[PDB]
DNA sequence: GTACTGTCCTCTGG
DNA sequence: AGGACAGCGTGTCAGCAATA
RNA sequence: UGCUGA
């Protein structure tokens, strides 16, 4: 579906039709699904994701005179564009047709209602006007939403437009999907420049990219040291901090050293260098002074208090919680789940170190995901809201420190004193493209984030909403290995559509059938279903040996240890649910089962991703004929015929929708591309856009 | 001195059941009695297995009926693994 | 026969060279041996390897 | 780096060369080992060496020499590395064992293998306070860079049988290392005139600078030849004469100016 | 290309689709025959190896 | 307790290094048992039988060659690589048989 | 293959529960010298609090405490359910009861 | 990127 | 005197917007 | 700084 009604051979009797010029009743729907990832991401970023972003937003308490004041942001709301104040007449709405005639930004009003209290018994809810945030064109906060092609012609619009862009000074910036490592998945890496991080570090380590509700991202690295010990590197505000593990594990969980150790030796309970190295982690740095959860939190609080910039009246135990909440495993609410996830990433470094597992290439799309326009927008919005709080209360603390009793008279005159901020910062990220942030947003790139979308042709324009940039830093590299066109980008990136000069292999384009996931679902009844299917909870009684069992993960949270002879049936049952839309399994969950043999293959286990930024692509599910959607990592463990008569009985689990599914939208406009040599067809894609 | 667990004021010690002679240590130590630990999904309805012959070894599919709907449950039986949960029973010997 | 770095096309992390091919497949077709000609065009998997080569060239 | 000496074309030389090739290849403790068995502060170690069936064929080694190597070099480099770690941490069997423990104060007694290295272990102990970990890591990172014996600089030889059609009878003893003097001893097995190397700093040190000029020219020519390109010799002559102008092979770069 | 000359080309292309097992096997110096799955495992080992010079072979 | 020996078997945490007197000397609940255990830990280990071995390991490139001469005659051999841009054509790499002279054309 | 006839005699009101204990630091070498005390919340009116229980185990050297609420309450007590089966070998009948699992941990206060 | 110079850095020789 | 290391380096060719 | 041309 969504690829039915695809023409079988082209026609010419549509031109020369008695109805050629009559504007149609509804828009095309195939052209609409091109910029769909740019619009459905913003729709979340601005309505459902903004509430979550402001919900984290720790209440900004600080000291005034001898008083402590708390300010929390209860809601933030962005309004469609409109004539400034009422100083104008006859039409409140403001349609993108202008700001292209004039040269201006299509910007909506962002306003929040802060709530300031003095010890929690004196309080008043003021509604400040934060600033102006740019708006996408058909984005639910725009005035051209829900307009048929005929009504879209009386406002001067294309009658076939799909916006997915911003108008910053009338220039139509087109923020494009950048490539991120992955989200909520531990990638074991062998990078030789890591041993320079300290005296005894090795070139082994599992990296994790954590994202919470699309508003926060953080990168944490577990490093292996030659002694058998594991360190944890976290970054706060662009500074790298190294905490021995054990300090982290004891803080997160009030458990003995025995159940903890019993956790990091789950699958290798016969190995003795490991058993000895786990004990060195627990005793060597933690029986040295701190043996209760609080003392660990207290010691960790004192060392990190200075650089976490915590409140002075905060106990050290409270400053430790601040570090764990804001720097390690942002995605998981619990501290018990954060412990089990740090334990599986370590259990994996021990397997990479002992050569029992294969390093995950960071440059394979198996271990890659995309950064959409809504993730960048919210992740900047949230950071700027926190900065606004900080600045208003800088002004507060600095003005007078004077008898707030009567000073409740100018409280609004105070908040407005710094509410003059949030507007120009936002336009810089859009007009210039480069990012000025205290934390780089867990991004790794600070330029080329937004680019000009130029309508030289409609094949230059349509390729800005299907571009995927490996990164802007890779344009400066001696080695060329992020330019290799690996066989794992089959159906997800076009082989032919790549710039053919300095940007080659770095700027790719999605195939016609590929698509970005953007929906958000409940995913709460899934952990309770996995247990009905045969999984045994992380708590215990695996029924086997922890080595003949698969570690089940679901979006960063380890459900735990499906038996080895139940993993295949569980994966097939879960795949049948998603295909037939049973249970509540999202139609796009990736049920992956990386089998385990004795060979140094990728680390075994049943993963189940359902996050909102992975690439998926349709394939005709044989044995059901129900048009499944598979992902970049789920496609490596399944056979997908292309033509029929290539389908076999045991082989050919799936089948592809059309034979030319592999090629991009532009590469599908080249006639007979099969009989030309490839450097030519790739050249055709760059010349059709000039 | 062992800091002795101190019971919070909102909690009270639950007396043993002298009306429970079933989970009595004596009943459980009978030569014809075996104890089994059973783990099931949170939504599992144990009544759906009433009268049915659950296996004591290996793996078997057992069919159950709940609310008119047929359910099939894979049952895995195993040898207790060192470290498994211990059952507590009231004992007259323990005061 | 397609050759990228003086070697055949690289395998994935699971042992398959392309999503169409079984893991560790012996057929030369799975290693970039293109038996098609530009007279009668080349199939999608062969198109992929040919593009890999043409791109490494640039 | 490489070398290529023709083989002298005599019946005796052809016979001696087999032994020569087998003589210059490097044999390393790690290339001759089955698996270690480490027990642990009293750390024992049994090497369990390989049978001669499949390594004496092309390595020219014997078990007494190999084992004697452990007693005099490996079992003391082992204590050298143990100190490397512990400095910053906070009738006839009898004479061999005795001299060996005469020199070190940690070992106790090894073994003997009167039948083809049957079981050859050792025992150590540091009784007071040492970091008892899987020291197998050390005794494995050390049993790789530990080489029985090798000519300095030569990693392997090989006789590329034919190099000519005109006088096809030519044989060449190519090498993948560079030690010019360690071939001078075979002036009767190999032709030491016609010796060639791509090093140009080693030629310039054993034969002079006027002999390095021609190696430079031939190297540039052979680099261009693999692509069919052919620069005229009058250009390489000038480049080599300028590079070697002042008596040394000087680079054509920022430090040459 | 002449017909009656593309038939030979097609038969040769058909013959070329059977030369992988022998090639790989006789390059791993495996038992000359009787192993059809030991060869896949040896190839996998050579692929996940550290040196990676028995894979280039 | 009926458990692993490196910790305070009955009590909560992990012991300290087993050096001198009884346990010796843990922080919480110091209760001391077995000044020294009975058997010094027997760690039976071994190493790889693939790489170091020359035992247990006893058992288990001309191109298509078309005809063109350089020095002699009768058949070179060619590898095609596209060492050019996307507006150009593919270069060819020839190699001889009787000798080994490599060509490297432009097309 | 040996099989048993399944019966859930279970709990009369479901108020009745057995008690399973698991120790975080391994197995108790001498469970015979341990005294277990089960504590329940006095608040029977609050559905949230009425099921809160504390299990305390006292030894000569240390105390263990397990709770079914708060951080110490772990996920397995809900995502999965635990039962105890009492098998009569002679009759082949297995009686099945609801069980509550307590994860036990050591006691110290500053 | 790798390999060079450089730079001491201070360890056994009269 | 065996090192350890910190330290410089380059990088074909012209246009446009635009903005520091 | 994003593009583009040989």
């Amino acid at each position: 579906s969504r690829w039915r009604n695809l023409p079988s051979g082209p026609s010419l009797k549509h031109l020369t039709d008695p109805s050629y010029g009559i504007p149609r009743e509804q828009q095309k729907a195939a052209l609409q699904e091109l910029t769909r990832a740019h619009v459905e991401s913003f729709n979340y970023a601005v309505h459902e994701g903004l509430g979550l972003a402001v919900q984290a937003i720790p209440p900004f308490e600080f000291a005034f005179k001898d008083e402590r004041i708390s300010f929390t942001i209860l809601d933030a709301v962005i309004s469609p564009p409109t004539v400034p104040k009422g100083t104008i007449c006859k039409e409140a709405n403001v349609y993108p047709a202008e700001c292209r005639g004039r040269r201006s930004t299509y910007r909506g009003k962002l306003t929040a209602d802060i709530n300031w209290a003095v010890n929690g018994i004196s309080k008043g809810i003021i509604k400040q006007f934060l600033g102006y945030v740019p708006i996408m064109v058909k984005s639910k906060l725009c005035n051209l939403r829900n307009l048929p092609p005929q009504a879209l012609i009386e406002h001067h619009e294309e009658a076939e437009e799909m916006g997915g862009y911003f108008i910053i000074n009338g220039i139509e910036k087109v923020i494009r999907m950048l490539i991120m490592p992955r989200r909520n998945f531990p990638i074991a890496m062998i990078r030789p420049k890591w041993k320079t991080r300290g005296p005894g570090y090795t070139q082994y380590g599992v990296s994790m990219h954590c994202v919470r509700e699309e508003h926060s991202a953080v990168n944490m690295n577990l490093h292996y040291l030659e002694n058998g010990t594991v360190m944890l590197n976290f970054i706060y505000r662009k500074e790298l901090f190294f905490l021995p593990l054990g300090f982290a594990l004891k803080a997160l969980v009030s458990f003995s050293d025995y159940q903890i150790f019993q956790e990091l030796i789950k699958g290798k309970e016969d190995d003795s260098f490991l058993r000895n190295s786990v004990s060195q982690m627990l005793r060597i740095v933690m029986e040295e002074g701190c043996s209760t959860q609080k003392q660990v939190l207290n010691y960790l609080g004192e060392c990190f208090r200075v650089k976490l910039n915590v409140p002075d009246w905060y106990p050290n135990e409270q400053a430790a919680e601040f570090l764990f909440n804001q720097c390690i495993c942002i995605h998981l609410k619990s501290n018990t789940e954060k412990f089990y996830m740090l334990c599986l990433m370590t259990r994996k470094l021990f397997a990479l170190a002992k050569g029992e597992c294969m390093e995950d290439n960071p440059d394979s799309l198996v271990n890659q995901e995309v950064l959409t326009p809504g993730q960048l927008f919210l992740m900047f919005l949230k950071e700027k809201l926190e900065g606004w709080l900080v600045s208003i209360k800088i002004a507060f603390d600095k003005k007078a420190q004077k008898t707030s009793v009567s000073m409740n008279t100018d409280n609004l005159m105070r908040i407005f004193t710094m509410g003059i901020d949030l507007t120009k910062p936002f336009e810089y990220l859009f007009a210039t493209g480069n990012l000025r942030s205290k934390t780089g947003l867990g991004l790794l790139q600070d330029s080329g984030l937004c680019v000009v979308a130029d309508k030289l042709n409609f094949i230059r324009y349509l390729s800005h909403f299907r571009c995927v940039h490996r990164g802007a830093d890779f344009a400066k590299m001696r080695t060329t290995t992020v330019r290799r066109l690996l066989p794992e980008s089959w159906g997800f990136l076009c082989p032919v559509h790549t710039p053919d000069g300095e940007p080659c292999g770095l700027m790719n384009h999605l195939t016609a059938v590929c698509e970005v996931v953007t929906q958000f679902v409940y995913t709460a009844s899934i952990p309770a279903l996995l247990c009905n299917l045969g999984v045994t909870p992380i708590d215990g009684a695996p029924h086997r040996s922890y080595s003949e069992c698969y570690p089940v993960l679901l979006d960063g949270v380890m459900v735990g240890w499906v038996d080895k002879d139940l993993a295949p049936g569980i994966a097939d049952s879960l795949r049948h649910f998603k295909v037939l839309r049973e249970k509540r399994i999202p139609p796009w969950m990736e049920v992956v089962l990386i089998p385990m043999t004795g060979k140094p293959s990728l680390y075994p286990g049943l993963f189940l991703f359902t996050t909102p930024c992975r690439l998926v692509r349709p394939v005709q599910n044989l044995a059901l004929g129900k048009e499944e959607l598979i992902g970049t990592m789920e496609q490596i463990f399944m056979n997908v015929a292309i033509f029929e008569d290539e389908v076999f009985a045991g082989v050919t689990t799936h089948q592809e929708l059309f034979p030319h599914s592999l090629l991009s939208v532009i590469a599908n406009f080249i006639p007979f591309s099969d009989h030309n040599q490839s450097p030519r067809n790739m050249y055709q894609c760059q010349m059709g856009k000039q | 001195d062992a800091a002795r667990f101190s019971c919070p004021p909102n909690f009270t010690a639950k007396p043993p059941a002298s009306e429970s002679p079933r989970f009595s240590l004596e009943a459980l130590t009978g030569p014809d009695t075996e104890l089994w630990l059973i783990q099931a999904p949170a939504d599992f309805a144990p009544e759906c297995f009433n009268g049915r012959h659950v296996p004591l070894s290996g793996s078997q599919i057992v069919k159950g009926k709940l609310a008119g709907k047929r359910h099939r449950y894979r049952v895995l039986s195993s040898c207790p693994q060192a470290g498994e949960a211990t059952l507590l029973a009231p004992s007259t010997e323990a005061g | 026969q397609i050759e990228l770095e003086g070697r055949r096309p690289p395998l994935m992390a699971s042992g398959k060279s392309l999503p169409c091919f079984e893991p560790y497949e012996f057929t030369p077709r799975a290693g970039g041996f293109v038996t098609g000609r530009f007279l009668t065009g080349i199939k999608p998997p062969e198109f992929f390897f040919h593009c890999m080569a043409g791109r490494e060239g640039l | 780096p490489m070398m290529s000496v023709p083989v002298l074309n005599t019946k005796k030389a052809l016979k001696r060369v087999k032994s020569l090739k087998k003589q210059l290849t490097r044999v390393c403790l790690g290339e001759v080992l089955q698996k270690i068995d480490v027990q642990e502060q009293v750390y024992q170690l049994r090497f369990q060496f390989l049978p001669h069936a499949y390594y004496q064929q092309e390595k020219c080694l014997r078990p007494e020499d190999i084992l004697r190597f452990m007693e005099t070099r490996f079992f003391k480099l082992l204590m050298e590395s143990i100190k490397k770690k512990n400095n910053k941490a906070s009738e006839a069997m009898e004479r061999r064992v005795q001299a060996v423990r005469e020199i070190h104060p940690f070992i106790d007694d090894y073994q003997y293998d009167t039948e083809e290295s049957l079981w050859c272990q050792v025992t150590v102990k540091l009784p007071l306070m040492k970091i008892n970990f899987d020291m197998s890591s050390l005794v494995v990172s050390l049993a790789h860079g530990a080489v029985i014996y090798a000519t300095k600089g030569i990693t392997r030889c090989l006789l590329n049988e034919t190099t000519n059609n005109k006088n096809e009878k030519e044989l060449v003893l190519n090498t993948e290392g560079i030690n010019l003097p360690e071939l001078f001893k075979y002036a009767e097995v190999l032709d030491l005139r016609r010796l060639y190397s791509n090093d140009i700093h080693a030629i310039a040190n054993t034969y002079g600078i006027e002999a390095a000029l021609r190696v430079i020219e031939k190297e540039i020519k052979d680099v261009f030849a693999v692509y069919g390109i052919a620069v005229d010799p009058r250009h390489l002559s000038l480049v080599a004469d300028y590079m070697c102008f002042e008596g040394v092979y000087k680079p054509l770069n920022r430090f040459g100016i | 290309v002449k017909p009656k000359a593309d038939v030979k080309r097609q038969r040769i292309i058909e013959e070329s689709t059977h030369c992988g097992p022998q090639a790989v096997r006789a390059a791993l110096n495996l038992p000359e025959a009787a192993s059809y799955d030991e060869v896949r495992g040896k190839w996998q080992d050579a692929h996940l190896g550290k040196d990676q010079r028995d894979f280039n072979m | 307790a009926n458990t692993c020996s490196s910790f305070q078997s009955d009590l909560d945490f992990c012991s300290d290094c087993g050096s001198v007197l009884p346990l010796p000397g843990a922080q919480d609940t110091v209760t001391c048992i077995r000044c020294g255990f009975n058997i010094n830990v027997r760690d039976f280990e071994g190493k790889v039988v693939k790489t170091s071995v020359v035992f247990h390991q006893l058992g288990t490139g001309p191109v298509v060659d078309r005809r063109c001469p350089r020095c002699g005659h009768e058949g070179m051999a060619y590898h095609t690589r596209q060492m050019r841009s996307a507006d150009e054509g593919q270069t060819v790499f020839y190699t001889c048989t009787n000798c080994k002279f490599q060509e490297k054309e432009d097309s | 293959l040996p099989s048993a006839r399944w019966q859930y005699c279970g709990a009369p009101d479901g108020s009745q529960r057995a008690v399973l204990v698991q120790f975080s630091n391994g197995k108790l070498q001498s469970p015979g010298n341990m005294r277990f005390t089960l504590y329940e919340n006095k608040d029977s009116t609050n559905p949230r609090k009425r099921n809160q229980r504390i299990l305390a185990a006292e030894t000569d050297r240390l105390s263990y405490v397990g709770n079914n609420f708060g951080t110490g309450a772990l996920k397995c007590n809900t995502l999965c359910r635990h039962f105890v089966g009492i098998l009569n070998k002679t009759s082949g009948q297995m009686e099945v009861y609801d069980a509550e699992l307590f994860n036990m941990q050591p006691l110290f206060s500053d």
